[PDB]
């Protein structure tokens, strides 16, 4: 806040302005197929 | 009947640590193409 207040007079104590956090957490995304490498050798598109 | 990769070894050092577990893999394959090309003979073994 901006305290006009009075003109001619001690000039008061403004509150200060206030600051928020955000707690943004990681977390693991994962995938793991079991892929037999049979079909990686046999595959003739790269299957991998 | 042989793949392309052929013999592949790998080491595997990792799951069982302490040992190597040397994975040594080959595609075989193997088929009676013409018949009539092969003969078997089965002795009386008396």
């Amino acid at each position: 806040t901006v305290n006009h207040g009075e003109e001619g007079k001690t000039r008061e104590q403004t509150s200060t302005p206030q600051i928020n956090e955000v707690s943004i957490k990681l977390y693991p995304v994962y995938a793991y197929p079991r892929t037999t490498q049979e079909i990686v050798d046999f595959s003739d598109v790269d299957i991998l | 009947v042989d793949h392309e990769t052929g013999v592949r070894t790998r080491p595997d050092n990792l799951t069982e640590p302490g040992f190597i577990k040397i994975f040594t893999q080959k595609y075989l394959g193997g088929g009676v193409v013409d018949s009539n090309a092969i003969k078997i003979l089965e002795l009386p073994q008396d």
